[PDB]
């Protein structure tokens, strides 16, 4: 059996504030992106699938139903049907 | 069938005598006599005595099938689709028939609108695809399917029946004649005979069809935007069990193409009806077929969490045991419900209040089943995302158990399986150990486990995923000075300072985080990170 | 500010007098001496009596560009990108830079990670796109979009509504930008915007670019698969029009692409209660939009005639009148409501009880809209499949109407294909499909006995007649249905045989649309009934292979 | 304004006996395929497609607010000789 990780489907990508220009704000920069990388649902683990392939086992159709009684069997008709068919009015 | 007894040997004996002149009339070419000629032995066909006559003679049966794909009178073209009917109730009549060259000649026979021919056509094929061997690839020559796919239209359920299952048979082990079938709107017309019909017997064909098609990467397409799903889905509740097994093995076959599909509360919501449901095949089909329609797809996962979904899995996880059957299917379905839709934070939650940690992290301890523990590493990462789960998975151990795996697939990594990668699995641990590293107590047993040597190592590798989840840990360690002192020494101080410039703003993040925490009671880190125009 | 205008004559002499050593400076060998400089350039463009004189020295402002895109310190880096922008709120300023090759040095200000550097180059820009001639043409040639599209994820909501509006300045009208905006992720970047935020300015700059790219066949599927129509769909509440607005009109650039989208249940409800609106604008964009999303969609059809779909359409129509930008997507949308799905029969009888039937059937006659007339023609189809709706009909007069469009449409056919010329001033319509689709409509209509009577006393038997020998087997089709209904009255079957039908209708019989073979059996039978003195069309249909 | 009429392709088309011999069945055969062809999906017409690409007309955005956020020279006299013309020019005595 196949095994594919999917990739997260339109899922809301982190998205970071921009680099301070001052070193007392680098804190308070690393903690506000801190946030948005420990929500990133772009991250693994993915989803995956598992493709299914089962084929049956090539079982015989168990008695179906048919789409078609003794009745009377004379072959009269055969004695009127000219000259090659004597021959089987004769059997 | 008592007079025919009495007269029995009388019978045969007079058919027998006969067949020359019946073989001669009936090759004699002007039809107002072959018409005559195919009727009285249509009506000998009749009778078993002259029926096995007529079969014993290469001769007769050979004129006949030639008379059959010529003539165009209806009458006639009747009187010979009849006696091969009657014939085909006889293995050497079968046998007959296909060396006459039958099978091409009533393959014709299936474009008439008519009734009886067609039934006599239909019955007579499918009596060669049921017994006369050598028959199905000749049927594929005679392009029987391109014939019989046209007559799924036909409104009889008994016709329907056999018809259905000449393509089962004649599609079963055969790439090539499932691809023909598609190309002649053969699901389409399969799907709606699901649609429409309460004959059993025609659902159950029709079902088998179904699913020998599912199989194939092309059909599996055709067959879900039909409405496959969902009309497969309204036979799972039929009181006939073979009808719903020939369902759910197509339903899951068909779910890998099915994460996008529309309206399928009613199917979900008894897939997971029946994965309380005794029958392991069920179960089986059941569990499996949920962990695809739950790939990528929050509204299956609310649906399914929403009706008892993650109780009904940890419950099959458990009459599973060591079933990697049901508990690999099990354990991505509840990692699909535990992250990234509406009520993923809920079936975090509830996976712990009906006890799947225990049965779950076990699951870290199977053999040559790694794909299990693959998906248990993710589902537990998940898990470890509610913090009151936090303390739960340290008591099953699973911090342990994961650098266990850890450490292991990192000396097989550095050194150069059922699939699985074992970079993979060292993301895996390292993110599972990155979440659960977010719990003080658990920091200190990662830390206690030296693993921090290892991890400053990650931050090496090639792969990004791996750098991150690395580069996270460490950053959650280092909120510690005991462990920060640990990774300063282990000279990560350095490639810290190179992860900065990822352009995953993620990792980068979690490496400045580190560098700002390994000098806390130890300024030119900062200076690195401000100081820099690119 | 009162300090300044005392000093303003002494500022902009000593700036002016200061010129030639700021300059000199700027150009010297030495980093760090034309780093210093930049300094003190920066803080006095930092006053208007300053500015002027700087801006107006175009050595000085060259000297400034060219230490931009020369320099990698970043204190420099910041004091260049802060003195243009400074200057870039005036025109003599703007030009300066535009002409010093600013454009290009802002641009690759624009990789900078720093939040300052990033803002200054960014505004500066905004400016040259608004105000300066040539920006347009010049930022596309530096290739900034390539690189203004990767500061969609910056944090800041102000910075990104100057970001979004920059690349609608450069997106509109230009089909090479659009391109190259979605091969550098743009609608991903910008429907995660109008999904996250709720800041207007940047709703309505984004929803602007959206806009703008929802005319691009390549930029629709990926906005669409991005979940656009839901990110786009949740601002049709705000009580912003010009975002509402922007949102309609993209949402319906997008809609014919959308028609296998998922998860549309809120969008499509909020579009039915638009269609309330007085707003022309806001009718046309929702009525367009639900017509193409509910064209074969089962679940959108079912779910729009399920929230009163059917009545906003009918009273969207009866405001509209003879506004066919209204009219003709409200009614295909109609025809859709109508037919191919669980409500299908709801709706038919929804629109007779909103009365509708009228305001419709007048649509028949609308002068010179022939795209609503076939629009019109199947829906009145569709109407006449409820047994309900052939009261309110007959009564309408649809027959006569249709008759009318009918002998019209055929007679129209027929010269054109005497004089092998194309029918013109028909948008797309072929007389031809005219006649299918009033025929069509005739054959469900003739299920009525009244309405069959009307049908005959207009002799149209002769045309249906035909009818049959047409090449298009869509319209031999529908001849041989209406004949089917009307052969079963007596005085009127003698008509269709006394026509000669009994010819056409063998060739039927054999014909690959077996709806059509059964219509015509069922004809050549009810004729043969009536004058029965009959057995000979029986055999016919039975004594036949293949 | 594009114009497109799209078949109604995940319809299934009708379901019609098959055909008997005797003409006194016919009776029947016609009476019941008629039932079919009455319920048809795949006959027109056809729901249709209305292609819209409205690009505005240039509207210009001229509101959006600015990002936008000590005063003496004195520090010129400590840069050295360099600046010297600067320093008694702007911040010095």
């Amino acid at each position: 059996v196949t095994r594919n990780d999917v990739a997260p489907t339109l899922m809301s990508v982190p998205q970071y504030r921009p680099r301070p220009a001052n070193p007392d704000e680098i804190g308070n920069f690393i903690d506000e992106n801190l946030k948005a990388a420990d929500s990133d649902p772009t991250a693994p683990p993915y989803d995956s699938l598992l493709v299914f392939d089962y084929e049956g086992s090539g079982s015989e159709a168990a008695s179906l139903s048919s789409l078609n009684s003794d009745q009377d069997q004379d072959y009269d008709y055969l004695n009127e049907w000219g000259n090659r068919f004597k021959k089987l009015a004769d059997m | 069938a008592i007079v025919h007894l009495i007269n029995y040997q009388d019978d045969a004996e007079l058919a027998t005598r006969a067949l020359p002149e019946l073989t001669k009339l009936l090759n004699d070419e002007d039809p107002v006599v072959v018409t005559k000629a195919a009727m009285i032995v249509n009506q000998l066909s009749k009778k078993e005595a002259s029926r096995r006559a007529l079969m014993g003679s290469p001769q007769l049966v050979a004129a006949v099938v030639r008379t059959m794909q010529n003539t165009s009178d209806l009458d006639t073209a009747r009187c010979t689709t009849s006696i091969l009917h009657n014939l085909s109730h006889h293995r050497e009549g079968l046998l007959a028939i296909f060396k006459s060259g039958g099978i091409p000649a009533l393959v014709r026979m299936l474009s008439s609108p008519v009734e009886s021919v067609l039934f006599y056509a239909i019955t007579t094929l499918h009596n060669l695809l049921l017994y006369q061997e050598g028959a199905k690839m000749a049927v594929r020559l005679a392009d029987g399917l391109q014939k019989m796919v046209p007559l799924l239209n036909k409104n009889n359920p008994k016709f329907l029946a056999i018809t259905t299952d000449c393509l089962q048979l004649l599609a079963y082990g055969n790439q090539e004649s499932k691809l023909i079938i598609l190309a002649n709107g053969g699901p389409q017309a399969l799907v709606q005979i699901m649609r429409n019909y309460s004959y059993e017997k025609l659902l159950w064909t029709t079902s088998r069809v179904l699913k020998v098609l599912s199989v194939c990467p092309s059909n599996k397409p055709a067959i879900v935007e039909a409405g496959g799903m969902q009309a497969l889905g309204k036979h799972l509740t039929s009181n006939s069990p073979r009808l719903v097994q020939n369902c759910l093995w197509t339903l899951r076959n068909l779910s890998d193409v099915a994460t996008k599909q529309e309206g399928l509360e009613s199917v979900l919501k008894i897939l997971v009806n029946q994965l309380s449901v005794d029958d392991v095949n069920v179960l089986t089909c059941a569990t499996g077929t949920l962990s695809n329609l739950t790939c990528n797809n929050s509204k299956n996962k609310t649906l399914v969490t929403q009706n008892s979904g993650v109780e009904a899995l940890i419950h099959a996880i458990l009459r599973a045991g060591d079933k990697d059957d049901i508990t690999e299917p099990a354990v991505c379905a509840l990692r699909h419900l535990t992250s990234r839709h509406p009520e993923a934070e809920m079936a975090q939650n509830s996976v712990r209040l009906n006890y799947g940690i225990p049965a779950i992290v076990k699951l870290l301890n199977q053999p040559n089943q790694w794909p299990l523990v693959k998906a248990t590493i993710g589902l537990i990462r998940n898990l470890a995302l509610c913090p009151a789960n936090h303390a739960p998975l340290q008591e099953a151990a699973v911090i342990p158990r994961l650098v266990q795996l850890l450490v292991k697939a990192h000396q097989d990594a550095q050194r150069h399986t059922d699939g699985v990668r074992m970079e993979e699995i060292v993301e895996g641990c390292t993110g599972a150990l990155h979440i659960l590293a977010r719990d003080p107590m658990n920091r200190m047993e990662i830390f206690r486990l030296n693993t921090i040597p290892l991890f400053v190592q990650l931050l090496y590798s090639s792969v990004e995923n791996i750098q991150r989840v690395a580069a996270g840990v460490l950053c959650e360690l280092a909120q510690d000075k005991e462990a920060a002192d640990a990774i300063d020494a282990e000279g990560a101080s350095a490639p810290l300072m190179e992860l900065l410039h990822s352009r995953n703003e993620g990792t980068a993040t979690y490496a400045a985080a580190v560098l700002f925490r390994i000098s806390e009671d130890k300024k030119r880190v900062s200076v690195e990170l401000t100081n820099s125009l690119f």
